[PDB]
RNA sequence: GUGCUGUGAGGCAUGCUGGAGGUAUCAGAAGUGCGAAUGCUGACAUAAGUAACGAUAAAGCGGGUGAAAAGCCCGCUCGCCGGAAGACCAAGGGUUCCUGUCCAACGUUAAUCGGGGCAGGGUGAGUCGACCCCUAAGGCGAGGCCGAAAGGCGUAGUCGAUG
RNA sequence: CCGAACCGACUAAUGUUGAAAAAUUAGCGGAUGACUUGUGGCUGGGGGUGAAAGGCCAAUCAAACCGGGAGAUAGCUGGUU
RNA sequence: AAGGUGAUAUGAACCGUUAUAACCGGCGAUUUCCGAAUGGGGAAACCCAGUGUGUUUCGACACACUAUCAUUAACUGAAUCCAUAGGUUAAUGAGGCGAACCGGGGGAACUGAAACAUCUAAGUACCCCGAGGAAAAGAAAUCAACCGAGAUUCCCCCAGUAGCGGCGAGCGAACGGGGAGCAGCCCAGAGCCUGAAUCAGUGUGUGUGUUAGUGGAAGCGUCUGGAAAGGCGCGCGAUACAGGGUGACAGCCCCGUACACAAAAAUGCACAUGCUGUGAGCUCGAUGAGUAGGGCGGGACACGUGGUAUCCUGUCUGAAUAUGGGGGGACCAUCCUCCAAGGCUAAAUACUCCUGACUGACCGAUAGUGAACCAGUACCGUGAGGGAAAGGCGAAAAGAACCCCG
């Protein structure tokens, strides 16, 4: 998924990162209350957050 | 009867703790020895 | 690469099921394969009140060493050996006996 | 430390020997003195801790030559 | 402002227990598991933004983890932070 | 285990057990032979079902639960402490706290009970305490002075409560 | 000065594989002082400290403990298949 | 690459199968706190700041700087007129850790001498400082013996010899010979001629490794058996019969092995070629002074003061300087030989915390590491420190459904 993210701009990456963090929080609430059946989604959003932060770091010349 | 071990955490740390060991070259050689032996607990420091 | 793959049709070389034929259902990283209908064992399954409880004596396949089976050459009707070669830039398997691609 | 700033003389170890030749460890110390040396070229006195031998070296070579040696060695005065 | 990225990390889970349930229906107080380094001010801002309720006051405490055996092996669970979050009257979570 | 065999250390054969290694001959090399060392390690005896079961404050009975109750729960009675054998802190310890469940081991007996096993729960502060400001004894200590080296002492400072 | 707390330790019995590697019980001395106690600090091994007994310095003291020189040395005792 | 989401360790929810599943390698990114720990402090993993940039919903938030010392530079700046000390700032460097080997500063005793003091143990153990991949040493003020050799280092001899020695216990060379390896240079200075040798750095090439990988020959029947790789029979491969696995012992079942190949990227080495610095040659000069030597006290030399050369120097002295000086084991003469008081230098040598491969008339659970196993753990101790025990179901869990006493 790093290819499609690499097209977006720094400002689009920051909006995407925020959206993932909200999703990660909602999943965390559902998991804790026992209302999450698809536990595999937790790892998925966690690694997506890492992908976005890596690209934000690559674009800053870092 | 009063026995020899009368615990006090402040005295324990001042006498044998990590920073007391680091304060002298002889104390740093204690730490070097215990690291070479591979101790899991280097000092009394909790 | 692996000479025996899942869904291959194999024939058993050694053991109580020597000479029998089946299809590879599972390849285990320990060098063993589950072959359909072959190395059958009778498991005394205790009932599990958590889910459904069909606790009884179940028959099921046990893993067998992968060197104890051979790829089955249906043309010759015999066990064969596998080689590797490159055709059209891709690596393929072929029967050692008649040199045909698997 | 008991070290001559001009020559680098410092304590050395050796033995006391008795008539029966019993050896006991001892030191030999340098003959050090703090002395104010007049530096004509800078119109001031510089105090050095020097052995009597070092004072003879300064008499021979001149305080300016000696002080240049000290600056080369990084020895502050 | 506390940044939204920080606010999204401080609340970990609701805390379910008899004392927590009694706290909710008797004093309008919800009990949360929060990040170990969260402050009372961070918890207050996160609840107000993410749960969309008005908070009166936050009380906190640190729960020390228990030593447990597991097949001879000895271990220790992690310390965690509990927050009693009193909501303003009329609010409902 | 048994039989045979040689002057001896030993050798050979074979039944049973065992379930995968063994090794002639002639040479070669040794961590090469154990009953003692108040030898070393582990196992198991003896005394012996003996001494003892940890303050001579003390128990009795009815009911409950339970496979089982002198010891647990409830009740009535009795006795013991009461400048403590009551209540509450600091220190020290660190979950021993509460609830459910279990009785192998632990508990000097039994145990349905437990500071025991397992699981869940429980510690909410502007005012209490710590942190914090301030210093004592004392410690460290830029430069500094001193010392073969390591280091010693100490100024400005900076720490240090038991205040 | 008499006498509890508190600090001691003169006598006796018990205990001596103890309830306890120094105690228990009945008596005993000091108890406003050269008193007693909490917390923290300082002194280090031929060294400390000692109202002085070679006392005490972590159940160790006519030279602490730990590691090293180290397999010290043993004209002695034991053992040697 | 057709499988996969590390182990205990099943399950759950999932990913993938022709190439963004997983896995392996190169290069990157992220990398909390403590620790030299460096913003101040501190009972390690904690407490408390300053300054500047931003941001703000006025509650606040984010980020970056801020140790010490050394050197250099700038600005500033006392007593004190110039000055100097001092002060501030900046740049660059250092500190800490690590098994051995290496150089240096200090330096025991037990023991042996059948006691013991000289002597020995021994410049050992140990403490300290410093360096490197090696270190140190090194280009004759060296030996030799009237013939000659030609820096240093290491190995074999010389030789337990010559000597030293309460002439006791003990200590113990050199000359000379055979080998490994081999290399020579610069400053103390001008002129000429010039940028010429030579090393160091940095680019670029070509090879050659290292860090993933690819292909890799040839067996069936029958007997015993739970199972064949064993027996018996008949075949086949071999530049591959090293080794490991598979239900008993397999060249031909599997993984390998011989052999033949492979790199996007990073990197080692040896060449080549750039760029930078370095200076090459000739000539004429110069030739290391509180030094050599001496007196006194010690130490080092195999050599214990001895008839004792030579070396080092704590103390007091003190030349000649090439028409000169050092050495040749007291000393003198003669002769021979060398040129101190400035410095650099590869190789042969020492070691192994660590990585890979291979090997053993080495061990096989009281052995071998203390530790085959979650061991420097449990446990013991205030602490330094001390320090265990504990391996094996089966080929495969097929690890015993169900019934019975309790
Ligand atoms: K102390
Ligand atoms: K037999
Ligand atoms: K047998
Ligand atoms: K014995
Ligand atoms: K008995
Ligand atoms: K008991
Ligand atoms: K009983
Ligand atoms: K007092
Ligand atoms: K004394
Ligand atoms: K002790
Ligand atoms: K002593
Ligand atoms: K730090
Ligand atoms: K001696
Ligand atoms: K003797
Ligand atoms: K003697
Ligand atoms: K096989
Ligand atoms: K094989
Ligand atoms: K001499
Ligand atoms: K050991
Ligand atoms: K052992
Ligand atoms: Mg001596
Ligand atoms: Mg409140
Ligand atoms: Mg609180
Ligand atoms: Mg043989
Ligand atoms: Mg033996
Ligand atoms: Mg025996
Ligand atoms: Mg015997
Ligand atoms: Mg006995
Ligand atoms: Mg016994
Ligand atoms: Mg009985
Ligand atoms: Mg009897
Ligand atoms: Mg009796
Ligand atoms: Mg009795
Ligand atoms: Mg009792
Ligand atoms: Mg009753
Ligand atoms: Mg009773
Ligand atoms: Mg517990
Ligand atoms: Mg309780
Ligand atoms: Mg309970
Ligand atoms: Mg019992
Ligand atoms: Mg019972
Ligand atoms: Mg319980
Ligand atoms: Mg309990
Ligand atoms: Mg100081
Ligand atoms: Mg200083
Ligand atoms: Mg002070
Ligand atoms: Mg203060
Ligand atoms: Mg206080
Ligand atoms: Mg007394
Ligand atoms: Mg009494
Ligand atoms: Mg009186
Ligand atoms: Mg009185
Ligand atoms: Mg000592
Ligand atoms: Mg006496
Ligand atoms: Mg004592
Ligand atoms: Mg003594
Ligand atoms: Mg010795
Ligand atoms: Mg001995
Ligand atoms: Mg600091
Ligand atoms: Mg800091
Ligand atoms: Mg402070
Ligand atoms: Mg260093
Ligand atoms: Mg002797
Ligand atoms: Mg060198
Ligand atoms: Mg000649
Ligand atoms: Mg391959
Ligand atoms: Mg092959
Ligand atoms: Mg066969
Ligand atoms: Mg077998
Ligand atoms: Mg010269
Ligand atoms: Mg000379
Ligand atoms: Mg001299
Ligand atoms: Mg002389
Ligand atoms: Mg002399
Ligand atoms: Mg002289
Ligand atoms: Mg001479
Ligand atoms: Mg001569
Ligand atoms: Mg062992
Ligand atoms: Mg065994
Ligand atoms: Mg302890």
């Amino acid at each position: 998924k790093a290819k499609e993210l690499r097209e977006k701009s720094v400002e689009e990456l920051n909006t995407e990162l925020l959206n993932l963090l909200r999703e990660q929080f909602n999943l965390r609430m559902q998991a804790a209350s026992g209302q999450l059946q698809q536990s595999h989604l937790l790892k998925q959003v966690r690694r997506d957050v890492a992908r976005v932060k890596t690209l934000l770091n690559e674009k800053a010349g870092a | 009867m009063k026995r020899t071990f009368q615990p006090s955490v402040l005295k324990r740390n001042r006498s044998h703790g990590f920073r007391a060991r680091m304060a002298t070259k002889n104390g740093r050689q204690v730490l070097a020895r215990r690291r070479a032996k591979g101790r899991a607990r280097l000092t009394v420091s909790k | 690469a692996a000479k025996i793959r899942r869904d291959d049709e194999v024939i058993v070389l050694t053991g109580k099921d020597k000479g029998k034929r089946g299809k590879v259902k599972n390849v285990l990283s320990s060098g063993k394969v589950i072959v359909e209908g072959i190395n059958l064992v009778k498991k005394h399954q205790k009932p599990v009140p958590a889910l459904n409880q069909p606790g009884g004596i179940v028959e099921k396949e046990a893993a067998i060493q992968v060197s104890n089976v051979a790829i089955f050459n249906a043309a010759t009707g015999k066990a064969d050996r596998v080689g590797f070669r490159f055709e059209d830039g891709k690596k393929v398997r072929f029967f050692k006996s008649n040199s045909e691609t698997i | 430390s008991r070290v001559c700033q001009v020559t680098g003389k410092r304590p050395v170890t050796g033995n006391n020997r008795s008539h029966a030749l019993n050896a006991t460890k001892r030191r030999f110390l340098p003959n050090l003195h703090s002395h104010r040396f007049w530096v004509e070229s800078e119109k001031r006195f510089v105090t050095l801790r020097v052995s009597a031998k070092g004072m003879r070296v300064i008499d021979k070579k001149g305080i300016d030559t000696v002080l240049a040696e000290l600056r080369a060695r990084g020895e502050k005065y | 402002m506390i940044r939204e990225e920080r606010l999204l990390k401080v609340l970990r889970a609701p805390h379910v227990s008899e004392k927590a349930s009694t706290a909710m229906e008797k004093s309008n107080t919800i009990v949360l598991k929060v990040a170990k380094d969260a402050t009372k001010a961070e918890i207050k801002a996160a609840v107000q933004k993410l749960f969309e309720v008005e908070v009166e006051v936050v009380n906190t405490l640190v729960v020390k983890g228990k030593v447990k055996r597991h097949g001879q092996r000895i271990g220790r669970r992690s310390d965690w932070k509990k927050a009693y979050v009193t909501l303003k009257e009329g609010q409902n979570l």
